[PDB]
């Protein structure tokens, strides 16, 4: 009947809404570090750096 | 993303959303058709007189071989909500008419298979559903063209027998195809109220006992109960029975409240012995003063009352059921008496040969009522070689009792064997061009799905579907359309009027009406919100 | 339905494994009890895994199939088929199981021949109709001339007991089975012949009692034997009556009135026994229990008292003595008493039983089965039950047919004669019906060790030109006349073997889909 | 007359629909 | 041996489940490939559970059984039987599997008849001896009059390719198979016909090349086409020789002597190429790899250089050009060169191959199979391999028999004529041998959908009185003459179907005990 792939398939407006939230997840991070009133961040690693 | 927001917060809408299943897509309609076609392909092989039966096993290990479409889909463990609606579709045909429970599932799966190719062309699913309503309306009006019956329930039982042979021809009762067909005709006409056109199936008792053969099934005018003569020396044959039906146990009268009767002296204890000794002589004499020679009691008997039955020559049965004695008072014309003091000669029942019959080596000894006087209650005694052939004959003959009931509700008939489906398919194709504005493709998908039922009869009979259907459909256009179908041994010609394949009008009228509305509820759905695992 | 399966734990199959599991499960049932068919077939011993296994050896095909518990769905139809055969005629439960399995084995041969299964059903319905006329036209009736009917009844019991454990006891057990039904002189109730199984002694030491045997010996201080007595039985309560008034207490003011009530209770129990001895009796049988207060009253009057025989024990005493139950004692002129000669107690297997020797109107018997083990007594009881049930229906239907393979070749000849007057669509299914009827003398011939390929070929050549009474002789291993050797069976037994196997094979052959549901508590 | 009857009680009538339904899912995936 | 078992993890069975598992496991092999027999039979698709499953559709019965991996012990005898049939004659691997299974299916019918299994073996040895005389007396030889032998060879390839995927390609693929063996003009080595499978195009676009195709294209700066050239091949090392003295070093005192040694190494490698071009050649094929230093020498002289074709690629070039391998270059008067006309490069499926057009003494071919998918190319290669192997043996043994069911009815008639001249002990086994030979035209007739119950019955009535060339016509669905329609098979192919199935059924029927040992790493 359906596709017999062993992975995962998502069609329609599901991925069309997921790619915007994937791009907005990156833009909402770097929005606080733009312009002369922007502020720096902290990038802490698992090893402690 | 799912279960997380773009700001890092957890995104939870409903509870346990990770173990949910939701499909809107374009395959949500495709999953409903592939689940419904597999039910229709299962029921396709059990259609017609050459339809092969199915073996159903219950959860307890009991095996029942069924052929009717109502009991097949009901005894499944299908956990699919689209196929569960096909179970209630075959149940709705059994509750209303009760003859086309197999054909209403193949027709519903045929409308969804033709709608699959219409869905890929870009047609809206409600536009197909609105096109099926305008196409099924033509099939209802065309089915009422040729319809006539001459049943008078006096001597013209010949249209009634041939109507029941169409229903019993597909079951396993074809060895008794003439004997058992006449049983279901006379069982309805003796209990039906022709002034109201109402038939009550509570008056038709269907009992079964293993032993004998299928040819030993007789229509017993009366009642058949388990006889429980408390005395083993009771006479087992009454020639003329004045039946005294009572609902009081043969005992001293016990009240319904708490009494705690007090005994003080020895004169009160000797009064206890004379009270019960005169009570058992009063309950026996009040039956003999009415002239009765047979008693029926719902409750038990006392040991002191058992020997008083033999001294007065009064046979009596013990521990009869609730609705069983309700059938005795109608078959014998008597009245059910609450007490013993209200017994009279007018409340007695009349019966002829009252006897018990032992079946082989068992100890059942069922009641056989041969003679009666204007009874309104009959009992069919189904015998067979095993319990598989009896429980199926209880389901096969019940479909034969329903098609006679539908003739009293509506005295119009059609001709089966695929003759009515080909004639209705030509009516939709003629009105598809008047006018082919929007719903031209939806009406032609209805006419191509109406031809699945006669081409399934050609497949089960060993013929070719597209070769036999093209010959029958072309002969109805070149001349005026007769009752032209098919058969298994084909009986020579293909004329259904000569082969006496007669079906009810309202049977096929509800086959097209219920399958169209069930298709509309499974086409007008674009989401599934089923859960995941059980726990 | 296998593709995109919409079931939870249930599985199904359509036209591929449906008829495959139906033909495997039904042949393996028929091949199981194949070795128990015939006068030289062996027996089975049935055992469980434990927890009071209760081993029960049986040769009858109904008792084997009712205890195995087959998991196959189509095999339960043949199990239920042999259950009705034991309940209706009591014989041929093994013969109806092999015949219904040989029909489906010939139907499995029609799988590769591409025959439609509805054509085999229509071909077997015409074959069964031709086989009914072969048994009906060859049935031998017996009306008057009763010295030939009693000789015919010994051929029925001699044929049934030859296929059981009672092989070399046909000189005794045939007389124990014919005279038991002959003493009924009426309807075949099949409960007046009370079979008592006692250990010790051989099967030749078993006998049919001329009177009646019972348990629950005569009182404490009562006489053990009374000559020329009048037997009165009862079904009434003796002591601790609590007579039919629920919600009645003894509410007194002093304890001296309680002594007057309990003396008045014992006076009414004494007056009830005084109403019993006004009939002029010497023996008393009560279905209920007799306590100590009426037991002293019967012992002082010299009257026996048999307490709590059985619920069906007073029914057999009413048929062997000629009395009535008489649960109420208020009219001595309307109560008929029994008759006997000796009520002495006999000892059978170190157990004292009450022997009702010399009874009048004795329409009841008592078979005293004595065997080496309990396994022999459980087999000889079912072997005698398979012989008394046929003789109880042979006196109701006196039509008899010639058994020992002679009836099966008469049925197979009528099908083959009408198979040549049919077109080739249904003629192949009728030839498979006649080949399965010839398998029933083939199983009997091969169980003894004879040449089954030649003896059935000699039976088919004999029945093709005359010889309506020619059958299989299992004594010497040849073909002989069945009217001379005296190997006959009942007509209703041989009809139910043919008719129930044709109906049961019709159900399984019409199955194209086996949809089994998900079972409970099976993981 | 019917001029014969060819009973086909075998497996691959159902597996032939499995190859059809699987190829329809591929054509509808890249549609 | 089951009772008081003296084994650790091994089990066995004797005479009850030994022949039961042998008859179930062998029929299920024969009923599997039953649907692939005949010119209207379907094909199978073989798949694994994963881990490079490599799906390979095959209709030939040898390739199906060699990849399924049956766990049954007796089924591996029939699996190995079809492997030998593919290795000897290359055809009839499906026909020998069903025939060996139909012998054991009739032997399962002799279980209930109580026939001794050694009587069935001795009955089949006389039956197989009579069946050899039916094929030997009906074989049609072809000596002179070669215009009728080439028409007879196209009937062999037309019958073999009719039961494969190449159904509607008999107008093309018959000429590709007959002319491939006809261009050998000698022994059937079955390796000069190199089949090249390329994607793109239909099966009608496939063709037989008039020359020869190769890979590993001509150098870097070498000419791509030379007209009227002399082809010289080789099997020698070009560069980095390390010539045959293990334990030889260059032990010098300064690095200036290493420059003189490596210049002396390149002078001897240049002198080796100068000995090659003294023959007067234009093309060079080396089985080993050609490095950069001799590649510049062949490019400067205008000589081609084909490096590392194949180990068996220089054998096909030696048979298509008429030369020799010539691994040593020291005698130009004793080295025979090849001959060609065009060595142009052709492009088949976006791949440039070297076309040896116009070669002399071309006893080698190249079939360029073009298909829609790789599954068709893997099936058409095995379909052509099953067609070229029969024509390679038909030119060695010109005896041909009439196929299409005609040969099996001739073999079954000779057994039935001698089944009536035998005593009844072995006559029943010979009748089962003749019924199994008639199943082979029954499987072909039922695969198309025809009435197999009537067509084989008409073939038995035709062969009973004359009609030695009457067979089954699968085109219209009736009985026709096989000499007119031209449906013939080879005698050695039909003999190995009869002989190997009778020997393999002799082994499995003689097994009464299957003692399987304890397997390793299975728990
Ligand atoms: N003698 C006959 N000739 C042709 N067709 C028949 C004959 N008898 C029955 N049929 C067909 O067989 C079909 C059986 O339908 P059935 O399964 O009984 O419907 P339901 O399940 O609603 O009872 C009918 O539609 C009828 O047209
Ligand atoms: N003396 C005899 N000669 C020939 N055949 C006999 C003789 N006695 C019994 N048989 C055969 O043995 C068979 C026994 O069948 P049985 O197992 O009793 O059937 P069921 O189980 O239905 O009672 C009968 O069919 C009968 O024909
Ligand atoms: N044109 C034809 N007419 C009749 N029969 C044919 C024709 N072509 C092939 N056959 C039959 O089909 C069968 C195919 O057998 P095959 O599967 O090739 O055997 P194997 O696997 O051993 O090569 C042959 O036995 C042959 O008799
Ligand atoms: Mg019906
Ligand atoms: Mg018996
Ligand atoms: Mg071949």
């Amino acid at each position: 009947g359906p596709l017999s792939v062993f992975g995962d398939r998502s069609t329609g407006e599901t991925i069309r809404s997921q790619n915007v939230m994937a791009a907005a997840s990156i833009a909402n991070i770097v929005k606080s570090s733009l312009g002369p009133v922007g502020l720096d961040k902290m990038l802490v690693d698992d090893i402690g750096d | 993303t799912l279960a997380f927001d773009e700001y890092g917060r957890p995104f939870l809408i409903i509870k346990d959303q990770d173990r949910k299943s939701r499909l809107m897509g374009l395959e949500a309609l495709k999953s409903h058709i592939m689940a419904a076609k597999a039910v229709a392909n299962t029921m396709r092989t059990s259609l017609g007189p050459n339809g092969l039966d199915k073996m159903m096993v219950d959860k307890d290990g009991d095996v029942t071989v069924t052929n009717d479409g109502a009991t097949i889909l009901s005894m499944m463990d299908v956990d699919h909500q689209i196929a569960k609606l096909m179970v209630e579709l075959s149940k709705s045909q059994d509750d209303e008419i009760g003859d086309g429970t197999t054909g209403v599932v193949v027709l519903a799966g045929a409308l969804l298979e033709e709608a699959e190719q219409l869905l890929d062309r870009g047609i809206h699913p409600i536009r197909i559903a609105d096109g099926y309503e305008q196409a099924a309306r033509v099939a209802i009006e065309h089915l009422d063209k040729i319809s006539d019956s001459v049943l008078v329930d006096i001597k013209d039982t010949e249209p009634l027998i041939q109507t029941a042979k169409t229903t019993l021809g597909s079951k396993v009762v074809n060895s008794c195809h003439r004997q058992m067909a006449e049983i279901a005709v006379n069982a309805v006409l003796t209990v039906a109220d022709m002034e109201r056109r109402d038939v009550d199936f509570e008056l038709i008792k269907v009992e079964g006992k293993v032993g004998g053969r299928l040819e030993d099934t007789k229509l017993i005018k009366g009642v058949i109960v388990d006889k429980d003569f408390s005395h083993p020396q009771m006479p087992k044959k009454v020639e003329d029975a004045k039946i005294a039906i009572l609902t009081c146990p043969f005992e001293p009268p016990k009240p319904k409240t708490k009494h705690k009767l007090d005994v003080t002296s020895v004169e009160d204890y000797k009064a206890l012995q004379k009270y019960e000794k005169e009570k058992f002589e009063e309950m026996i004499q009040q039956i003999k003063e009415t002239g009765a020679n047979l008693a029926i009691c719902q409750w038990g008997f006392d040991d002191e009352a058992n020997h008083l039955l033999l001294q007065n020559n009064l046979p009596a049965v013990r521990w009869v059921g609730g609705p069983e004695i309700e059938l005795i008072a109608i078959a014998t014309g008597g009245r059910i008496v609450p007490r013993f003091s209200e017994l009279t000669a007018e409340k007695l029942g009349f019966a002829g040969l009252v006897q018990e019959i032992s079946f082989g080596t068992t100890k059942d000894k069922m009641l056989v009522i041969e003679q009666c006087k204007n009874s309104r209650a009959v009992t069919i005694f189904i015998r067979g070689g095993n319990k598989m052939i009896i429980e199926e004959a209880k389901r096969s003959l019940h479909d034969a009792l329903c098609v006679i009931r539908n003739l009293i509700r509506d005295n119009r008939v059609v001709y089966g064997g695929g003759a009515a489906e080909i004639s209705c398919a030509l009516a939709v194709s003629q009105e598809a061009d008047k006018c082919p504005t929007l719903e031209q493709y939806a009406m032609r998908a209805f006419a191509d799905a109406l031809e699945v039922i006669p081409m399934a009869l050609s497949e089960n009979s060993g013929m070719n579907p597209i070769q036999t259907m093209t010959e029958v459909r072309a002969r109805q256009v070149k001349e005026m359309n007769p009752a032209l179908g098919i058969d298994c041994l084909h009986k020579g010609t293909n004329d259904m009027k000569q082969q006496h394949v007669i079906e009810t009008l309202i049977g096929k009228k509800q086959q097209i009406s219920l399958a169209t509305q069930m298709v509309r509820m499974i086409l007008k759905i674009d989401d599934i919100r089923k859960p995941g695992e059980s726990e | 339905a296998p593709v995109n399966i919409f079931k939870a734990g249930a599985d199904e199959e359509r036209a591929e494994t449906a008829r495959l599991t139906s033909f495997i499960g039904a042949i393996a049932i028929g091949d199981l009890v194949k070795s128990t068919l015939g006068p030289k077939g062996m027996d089975k011993i049935l055992l469980s895994s434990g927890r009071d296994a209760s081993l029960m050896v049986t040769n009858d095909g109904a008792t084997i199939l009712k205890n195995i518990g087959v998991d196959n769905p189509a095999a339960k139809v043949l199990v239920d088929m042999s259950r009705v055969q034991d309940d209706e005629v009591g014989d041929g439960t093994t013969s109806v199981t092999v015949l219904a399995a040989e029909l489906l084995r010939e139907a499995e041969s029609l799988i590769a021949k591409k025959i439609h299964p509805q054509t085999i059903i229509a071909g077997w319905r015409e074959a069964t109709k031709a086989a009914r006329e072969a048994l009906l036209s060859s049935a031998v009736d017996h009306g008057s001339d009763e010295v030939k009917f009693r000789q015919d009844l010994m051929n029925i019991a001699g044929t049934t007991l030859s296929s059981k454990l009672l092989t070399h006891h046909k000189d005794h057990f045939t007389k124990l089975a014919v005279e038991a039904v002959l003493r009924l002189k009426g309807s075949g109730n099949l409960e007046a012949i009370h079979i008592i199984k006692k250990l010790g002694g051989s099967l030749a030491d078993s006998y049919l009692d001329e009177g009646f045997l019972l348990d629950k010996k005569i009182g404490v201080n009562q006489p053990k034997r009374i000559e020329n007595a009048k037997i009165l039985i009862a079904n009434t309560g003796m002591d601790t009556d609590k007579i039919k008034i629920f919600g009645s207490r003894v509410r007194v003011d002093s304890t001296a009135k309680v002594a007057e009530i309990e003396h008045a209770e014992k006076e009414k129990m004494k007056e009830k026994v005084e109403r019993i001895l006004k009939h002029g009796i010497n023996c008393f049988i009560n279905r209920q229990l007799i306590y100590n207060y009426p037991e002293q009253l019967f012992g002082a009057a010299g009257v026996m008292a048999i307490e709590h025989a059985d619920f069906a024990g007073v029914e057999r005493l009413a048929l062997v003595t000629g009395g009535e139950i008489a649960s109420t004692f208020d009219h001595p002129e309307l109560v008929k008493l029994g008759s006997c000669k000796l009520i002495e107690e006999v000892m059978i297997g170190e157990d004292k039983l009450i022997h009702f020797s010399g009874v009048a109107l004795g329409e009841a018997c008592t078979i005293v089965l004595r065997g080496a083990t309990q396994q022999i007594l459980d087999e000889a009881e079912r072997s005698l039950h398979d012989a008394l049930c046929v003789l109880a229906q042979t006196v109701k239907d006196s039509r008899t047919v010639y058994g020992g393979g002679c009836s099966e070749m008469l049925m197979a000849h009528a099908v083959t004669q009408l198979a040549n007057r049919t077109p080739g669509k249904e003629a192949v299914a009728m030839e498979s019906y006649a080949k399965a009827l010839r398998m029933l003398p083939t199983i009997i011939a091969d169980n003894a060790g004879y040449d089954s390929a030649d003896l059935v070929a000699q039976l088919r050549a004999a029945h093709s030109e005359g010889n309506t009474t020619a059958g299989l002789d299992m004594r010497e291993g040849t073909i002989g006349d069945m009217a001379i050797l005296g190997i006959t069976e009942s007509f209703q037994v041989k009809r139910q073997v043919l008719l129930s196997a044709a109906e049961a094979a019709e159900v399984i052959l019409r199955v194209d889909n086996i949809i089994k549901a998900a079972p409970r508590k099976r993981v | 007359r019917g001029k014969g009857a060819y009973q086909d009680r075998d497996k691959p009538a159902q597996i032939r629909f499995s190859n059809i339904s699987a190829a329809k899912a591929v054509a509808d995936a890249i549609r």
